[PDB]
């Protein structure tokens, strides 16, 4: 069961595997600097945000790590897009394919093409 | 001598209008054979005392369209330079160090406004900044007014440009020398008014570590005298 | 020595000796590598050739180089005593950065020391401005040669300029021109080529070359495209390459 990620300019959505995905939950980046958590139609009655995270980085992050089920203390690659766009370095409308850990989706012969410039 | 006072008849009187038919009257009366002659008046007794006529000589080479003449005029151009940098820093020569901003101010519009490098081998600007520091406060009247007049022409270039790499290398050591409290504050405005014409923030510059790194001062190729 | 192994302690020891090998040497094969491929654009594309830029401009302005070689080569094909290629080996860790698993494994069994690249790597907003004031890069007569380089000048852009890739494939080539005003795809060129197809491992043994270096690795694939255009040109091309026909163009891009 695969993950996606779109970063839609000021929006970023991460949608699981249903080649049909529904989108999971959105981080809106607001006028200034403020990020807009906004969960899908049957995610507020899925996964329950312990009262210690406040802001909407720390609760974005906690949902990819219920979604990955990876450890407490890990940054996957579902968390590294997630702490590039909050930096604002996806600046182009990109979309990340990744596995049920979280990691990137293997592709092994595109990258034995890449290498050897097939 | 009589070709001598035909090419100071053709600069005496140049402008914009008169131009393309004054680069026709060079190309007709100077042969092949005096054109180092003519590189070496160009920026001897016209680029280093007349800073207004730049913009006139910089657009009649782009005119005159000749890649061996404009070599000359660099070269020539560096020579006059190392010559002032190699020289004694007087406190009271003040017509010297307005000759250092000229040619300063014609070397950045020949050579980064027309999206082209200053060589590495020709003249190190980094290290002149970080030579003419621990030589001096003498050396820093020649040097930064000198850069800072270098710099201005990377604004009109979309290579150097200030997000560029090498600009902000030289902006940074420029930002750890406003930092100083020995810099005079004639040297440390010149550094803010250089960051306004940039369009930068003198606040957001990084300076480095780089005047600090008394190992490193030590073993700099030496430029100045 | 004909590879040297750059990294940060000696990049301005090596950066002396290839500023005047530069002026001798002018040819320059090059080649890097890179993390792989993560990001796809999203919409819909007019052209096969403008998705590739999208496809590009996703990736390098999000991944960072790992290593690049340099080549330098003479008009004869000949080059310098010595040292011909120098390895400029990036700081990347594998830790904080985003990378293909299949990249990095296939890196690995090159024999890519990742942990010396996290420790002892070079920064490439350093590297470039050594390499701004150098001559190797603005300057006229200096021919670059590569093999597929759509990726690989993308990255030397995005450290050349210090900012991302230009939204349009308009301006990306537009200031690609000003740094390499002369580009040599060998890859482009073996399509006028006949019966030259593959990779570069794959065309350099039907030119019958041999690799020196570790392969899947920039320094030795860089000194693996100049023999390949060399000899390529000494067969195909009659000793002559048309500035007007494949000068500047970039395989798939365009
Ligand atoms: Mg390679």
């Amino acid at each position: 069961m695969k993950r996606l990620i779109i970063c839609n300019g000021n929006k970023l959505t991460v949608c699981t595997q249903a080649e049909k995905y529904t989108p999971i939950f959105s981080l809106t980046k607001e006028s200034d600097n403020e990020l807009t958590l906004e969960l899908s139609g049957v995610a507020r009655g899925y996964y329950i945000i312990p009262s210690e995270l406040t802001s909407s980085q720390a609760r974005a992050a906690h949902l990819i790590t219920l979604l990955t089920r990876a450890e407490e203390s890990q940054t996957t690659d579902m968390h590294k897009i997630l702490n590039s766009f909050v930096s604002g370095k996806i600046t182009s409308g990109s979309m990340f394919n990744f596995e049920n850990d979280g990691s990137f989706k293997r592709e092994p012969e595109e990258a034995y093409n890449l290498i050897n410039k097939i | 001598e009589n070709i001598q006072e035909k090419i100071a008849f053709i600069f005496n009187n140049l402008s914009q209008s008169n131009m393309t038919q004054k680069v026709e009257e060079l190309k007709e009366t100077v042969k092949e054979e005096f054109m180092p002659w003519v590189s070496q008046y160009l920026v001897m007794k016209r680029v280093s005392i007349e800073p207004n006529f730049h913009s006139l000589y910089s657009n009649f080479l782009d005119t005159l369209k000749n890649p061996e003449f404009n070599k000359m005029v660099l070269n020539e151009t560096y020579r006059n330079i190392k010559v002032l940098l190699t020289s004694d820093k007087a406190a009271a020569n003040f017509s010297d160090r307005s000759l250092l901003k000229n040619l300063g101010h014609w070397l950045g519009m020949i050579t980064l406004a027309k999206n082209k490098p200053i060589l590495h081998t020709d003249l190190d600007v980094k290290s002149l900044l970080l030579e003419a520091y621990v030589k001096g406060q003498q050396e820093l009247l020649y040097v930064v007014p000198f850069v800072a007049k270098v710099l201005e022409s990377s604004i009109r270039s979309v290579v150097f440009r200030p997000p560029n790499p090498w600009t902000m290398a030289i902006m940074n050591v420029l930002a750890e020398l406003h930092q100083e409290h020995d810099l005079k504050l004639n040297l440390k405005f010149e550094i803010e008014v250089l960051c306004k014409n940039l369009a930068l923030d003198i606040n957001e510059l990084k300076p480095g570590n780089l005047l600090k790194d008394k190992d490193r001062l030590k073993n700099l190729d030496e430029q100045l005298s | 020595q004909r590879i040297c192994e750059v990294w940060a302690c000696n990049l301005d020891e090596e950066m002396k000796k290839i500023r005047q090998v530069i002026r001798k040497y002018n040819y320059v094969a090059m080649d890097t590598e890179f993390p792989g491929v993560v990001a796809r654009p999203i919409g819909e594309f007019r052209s096969n050739a403008d998705y590739q830029y999208q496809l590009l401009r996703c990736n390098v302005d999000l991944l960072k180089i790992i290593q690049l070689g340099l080549t330098f080569m003479n008009e004869q094909g000949e080059y310098p005593p010595g040292t011909s290629t120098w390895q400029f080996n990036f700081k990347f860790n594998l830790t904080e950065d985003m990378y293909a698993q299949d990249s990095i494994e296939l890196l690995t069994t090159s024999g890519i020391q990742f942990k010396k690249h996290e420790e002892e790597g070079i920064e490439t907003q350093y590297f470039a401005e050594l390499l701004m004031t150098s001559g190797v890069v603005l300057c006229e007569g200096v021919k670059w040669l590569s093999f597929h380089s759509g990726y690989d000048f993308g990255y030397l852009i995005k450290i050349l300029t210090n900012s991302n890739l230009p939204e349009e494939e308009l301006d990306f080539f537009e200031i690609l021109r000003l740094f390499f005003p002369v580009i040599y795809d060998v890859k482009y060129l073996m399509k006028s080529c006949k019966n030259l197809k593959g990779g570069l491992q794959e065309v350099a043994e039907q030119l019958e070359l041999e690799r020196i270096g570790p392969q899947h690795q920039a320094g030795s694939d860089s000194l693996l495209t100049g023999m390949a255009f060399f000899k390529m040109r000494e067969m195909f091309f009659e000793d002559h390459i048309d500035d007007a026909k494949y000068c500047g163009h970039l395989y798939g891009l365009g």
